[PDB]
């Protein structure tokens, strides 16, 4: 069945899920590349913390204790707290869950206080899990509360209506066309092994992920800079924030191509217009980094295009466009 | 941005 | 005498300072509103420590170990290590003194590692000082290597020369007209309680702060609003960033008002353009913000005009123009 | 933004 999605600051993906056996909301970003899903606790003793919605063990009495300290010690900054077991509810799903009660977050910051949201959901793979246990989407085929393991998420082209979170079937009234799977190159996360071209500049067999946790898309830096040095574009001095004409016409398609169907993004894709309304200028969704190997990233303005689809059943990812 | 993989 | 500062990412303020009886040199950050001077330790044992310059305690013979541990939990993210004494050299000047070795930040990041700076050199007062120890710039008549306890800050008005913090007296090649003295109006940091105008909007005796470690002109949220819902101007959306028009009238003068002299913006200068040359398009360099009660705060752009100097030993401020 | 009181 679906999820509400909301706008937070151009990544709508926020949602609502539930703990406990009470109604415990959490606004929550469902990310496809984190593995364990994680809330703020009463017992938070962070100075953010004052404002973000609690988890309450002690109000909802299927709290199953577990109260072993974790170390989340991510890439910006760092989240820590204990370990908690609990039902756990989207929608009409609600399970035995092992997650995180968060009593202490530091890094994440400026960006955690100004935003509403509250929780990470991990939508991800078990070797990225720590705690060696399968995730969400995997516990309710094997404890039967629905029938296929398999998400989807939409983010509607003009960025106006709601988005949406499935998860059971494909749901048909998403996509337009085909859809394709494509063929996962890792089992730590939904990433593929796809040959991606900007300009003259490509760079066959790159490894792909994607990543609705990430508002732009990703590409290495010597990827990057190879069209762009001539493709005049300018800076925000020394501060990551890249610009150019909404009116350009130099601009490449992005295209992400594999052995069945590639996928393009126009330069009208992932641009966004600065003096609001009526705007000469704009922003590129793409920003250069090396995460890794070859590694490109697809975030929200991908999604924004391609209806993608998350297959534990098939180690597939779903790709169409959207309605 | 908003970048969340290292 | 004198030090070099150079640009940062339009933060004008690093300069080297070294440690110990060998060459032990940081990048710095000379802050204003920090109290304690910390380095980042060879046994700094986190991420972006990899490429930061380091402390190594050893192979500078003069370590009065105090290896006590600090947990300087800042406004953005976490730093900690573990006091230490030893030689703080500027110039010709060096010193026992008590300082910070930093095994472990979490928080400050993404903004440190990318940035030049190594460290951040307190210039504070004592109240703000945990160990409770006077700062570098007292420790000098205290301990006579240097006659009267005051430090300037030049920063050149044509955003292109070098610039430049003197410690030991006035050096009058920098400034142009009267010197201004003010009166603090705490002991905390280098504040003082102002009248300040900008529109029609007003907020009088309201207390500011001069901050070398920041980048913009800070406003009260609501002082903000009052001119700027009318004063067109926009966003990136959802993220703190303001925006427009290079060629603007509407725009008026920050003016910082008290009973001696009055110290103003002009919009040429709280305003930076963003197509590079001949741009249409600018950035203010003001942001809203409630620090505390009608806090205002004075950062880059207003040190980038008024050359300002800072007096322990009369509690009173430097404000003059530049050369 | 680079801010650094609170």
């Amino acid at each position: 069945d679906n999820v509400e999605l909301k706008d937070l600051a151009n990544v709508l993906s926020f949602g609502e899920a539930k703990l406990g056996d009470n109604g415990q909301k959490f606004n929550f970003l469902f990310h496809t590349a984190s593995s364990n899903v994680w809330v703020p606790s009463i017992k938070c003793t962070s100075e953010s913390c004052e404002s973000k919605n609690h988890y309450d063990s002690s109000k909802s009495k299927t709290y199953e204790k577990d109260d072993t300290p974790v170390k989340l010690t991510s890439k910006a900054g760092t989240i820590s707290g204990i370990f908690s077991k609990d039902l756990v509810t989207i929608g009409k799903l609600s399970v035995p869950y092992k997650f995180i009660e968060m009593t202490e977050i530091v890094g994440f910051e400026p960006f955690y206080s100004e935003s509403d949201v509250d929780g990470v959901f991990g939508l991800g793979w078990k070797d990225l899990s720590i705690g060696s246990i399968d995730p969400y989407i995997v516990e309710l085929k094997t404890q039967n509360k629905i029938e296929q393991a398999v998400y989807s998420i939409y983010l509607p082209p003009e960025n106006k209506n709601k988005g949406y979170l499935t998860i059971g079937g494909i749901e048909e009234r998403f996509f337009d066309g085909p859809l394709n799977y494509e063929k996962l190159n890792h089992d730590l996360m939904w990433q593929v092994d796809l040959d991606v071209h900007f300009g003259n500049v490509s760079s066959k067999k790159a490894n792909v992920i994607l990543d609705s946790a990430t508002s732009v898309i990703t590409v290495p830096t010597e990827f990057f800079n190879q069209f762009v040095e001539s493709a005049s574009v300018f800076k925000v001095p020394f501060l990551s924030l890249y610009v150019t004409t909404c009116g350009n016409t130099k601009l490449p398609t992005l295209e992400y191509r594999s052995p069945n169907k590639v996928y393009t993004l126009e330069p009208k894709q992932y641009l966004e217009p600065l003096e609001n309304i009526f705007s000469a200028l704009c922003m590129l969704n793409i920003v250069p980094i090396d995460l890794e190997k070859n590694t490109f990233v697809l975030g929200d303005p991908f999604m924004r295009k391609y209806f993608t689809v998350y297959d534990y059943d098939n180690h597939t990812v779903g790709f169409a466009l959207a309605k | 941005x908003v970048v969340x993989a290292x």
